[PDB]
């Protein structure tokens, strides 16, 4: 679990050193936290705590904890959104489908095209889904990327041309938060 | 001499004729004497608009001084067949076909302007040749008149006898008077 | 002037004439006195639609007062040859050739509007000149009428003797009465 | 031919016609004899401008020798119905339905050029046929005649009796006289 979780969440560091870091930290935390419990064994629970803290995420990387939220993900979401209940079922099932480990390795967790008239609340579902799943939120507007030369702002300008040094906002944000939710408003205008 | 208008649509700016832009908003323009050629454009616009959005209601201006009975009926049948409610506004002038198509709009949606003049007369047709042929042709013109009065009665709601008396001779109806007759409804006059 | 209507496509909107967009939807309109150029124009449209789709029906709206008989034969021979059934919706007047064109329509797809009127009469190709040449011209017109009546009875199914008796003088049929005579199989109202 | 003018827009250079360029600035040209087709074109231009910016004022330049009274009434009705103040600048000449639409313009914005010449006369319509038909058509000309006097007296502000006597015979009014008469508020100043 420690090696698999570090590669899945701790992308900045390499596998040989980062994996030992999790094992080393779990030993120190497994010894400090118990108060008369004498829980010498190091279960998967301790691994989740250290990886989360060192990954700077809100408890997303935990085992058997997400299943509780997945069980009632639509329920807790319906309390912050009113209407479009049918959409919640499609979105929540695909999320669980991807999280079950049955998805494809060379594709994202799930690609969706929310379609509805303006103001229905698709952005609200996304701003609440990220807080629920403990992931960051990436927001982009394709209204400013309708030109031919503006497309390079997402992936970055080619070498030897203006805009190369800072890079692309899309790839940069993804590398900074590989577990965030990507939101692209008004994709048709792109 | 058709001016061009720029539409600031999403992802681009496109130039279209003044008439074409209004067709995007389901605003058809009927002008001049009705004929087989101009009728195809109105019919084409109605069918095209239906495919784009059956829910939206089509609009139809009427500024015609008359026209052919055969070509006029095509607009009437096409208007009724299309699901969208076809509004019937009258600008400047109305005639036998202008008034026949004016009253075919969905009840309530049809409207009229304050200074519009509605002329309702019986169909006029002339044929020459062999006496026997004129007799057959004579029956046709009578039947067309009968088909016009009954359909007009359905929309206006007036009895067939009353309309026939007025229709037999040239008749003119003012915009306020037309509302009482039932040809049209008054304009909202709200800004 | 013909209004330009934009047809939305994935690449982007492309402006097209009202008639052009209708052709895209398999809708072909016919109007005005039949002419060789007019007949050949409708012929090119029929061939293009067949190649685009060989199964979908091609609508043919006839709102003409009649024209040259020879020009009409070209349209009739092109309609029978094409595999897709032609939907001859009569939206108004239909003279001798108008009736012939709609009757040629495939059975089961011919429609008529409630207030439409179909006028059927015999052909008139009257020519004046030397009696010797008139003999061949006189013989020719009867052959076309016989050929047209034979093909007309094949489509409708009425007795040939009755058709010629009726067609000798101008006949006017109403839309309700037209279906009784067999000109149009059904009526389109909704 | 109509000259083409270029507009300086930040996005890119946009080609325009001389009439279309001025149409983009809420300027309508009522040039030539009043006619059904030409009048309908003006009606569309008014609606287009109203939707773009109802708060702005639509300008109308009336330089016409008169025409069909029925067609002109269409311009009069739409002008009042639309919220934008329809300014009326009479350039060069005015006649029946030219002056009527000139006075119909919103108060406080009507104007006349220094050398412009107005002309107002009673509608001249003649009908031929059976005596019964002349009686109905003759009465209609009396109704519309009175209807123009009533509406002309409203915008102009003159008494009903004065308008009937003046309109009975053709009257030519100079631009200074027009201000005194009431057809226009004032003459344009450099
Ligand atoms: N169904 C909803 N339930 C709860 N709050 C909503 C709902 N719809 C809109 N809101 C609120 O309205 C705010 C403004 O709407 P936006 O989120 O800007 O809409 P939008 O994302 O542009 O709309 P679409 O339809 O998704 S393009 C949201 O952020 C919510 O606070």
């Amino acid at each position: 679990a420690a090696v698999e979780l570090a590669v899945k969440y701790i992308n900045d560091r390499h596998l040989p050193d980062k994996a030992i870091d999790v094992i080393d930290e779990a030993g120190a935390r497994a010894r400090l936290m118990p108060v008369s419990k004498r829980k010498k064994t190091v279960n998967v629970a301790d691994i989740e705590s250290v990886v989360a803290r060192i990954a700077r995420i809100p408890e997303k990387s935990v085992s058997q904890s997400d299943r509780d939220t997945l069980k009632n993900l639509g329920d807790r979401l319906k309390m912050l959104v009113f209407g479009q209940d049918k959409a919640i079922e499609a979105l929540t099932e695909a999320i669980k489908m991807a999280r079950a480990g049955l998805g494809h390795e060379h594709k994202p967790v799930g690609s969706f095209l929310f379609a509805g008239p303006t103001g229905v609340g698709k952005t609200e579902v996304t701003v609440q889904l990220s807080k629920a799943l403990g992931i960051e939120l990436l927001r982009f507007d394709m209204s400013e990327y309708m030109e031919r030369h503006t497309v390079s702002r997402l992936i970055g300008a080619p070498p030897g041309y203006v805009g190369f040094d800072q890079g692309g906002l899309l790839t940069d944000a993804v590398i900074k938060h590989p577990h965030a939710v990507l939101l692209l408003d008004e994709i048709e205008k792109a | 001499l058709v001016p061009m208008v720029i539409e600031q649509t999403s992802r681009g700016e496109r130039s279209f004729d003044i008439y074409s832009r209004l067709l995007k908003e389901r605003v058809i323009f009927l002008t001049g004497q009705v004929e087989d050629h101009m009728a195809n454009l109105i019919v084409a616009q109605m069918l095209f608009l239906e495919a784009e959005n059956p829910e939206k209601d089509i609009y139809l201006y009427i500024n015609s001084p008359g026209g052919v009975i055969t070509a006029g009926m095509s607009i009437y049948d096409t208007m009724q067949f299309i699901k969208p409610d076809v509004s019937t506004i009258c600008m400047g002038q109305a005639a036998s076909m202008g008034a026949f198509l004016l009253t075919a709009g969905a009840k309530g949606k049809r409207f009229c302007l304050p200074n519009s003049r509605v002329m309702i007369h019986q169909p006029l047709g002339g044929y020459q040749g062999q006496a026997t042929d004129i007799e057959i042709h004579a029956r046709e013109i009578l039947k067309v008149k009968g088909r016009m009065n009954e359909l007009m009665a359905l929309h206006t709601g007036q009895s067939l006898e009353q309309i026939e008396r007025d229709t037999e001779r040239d008749r003119f109806l003012s915009a306020p008077e037309a509302v009482e007759y039932g040809l049209v409804d008054s304009i909202l006059t709200h800004r």
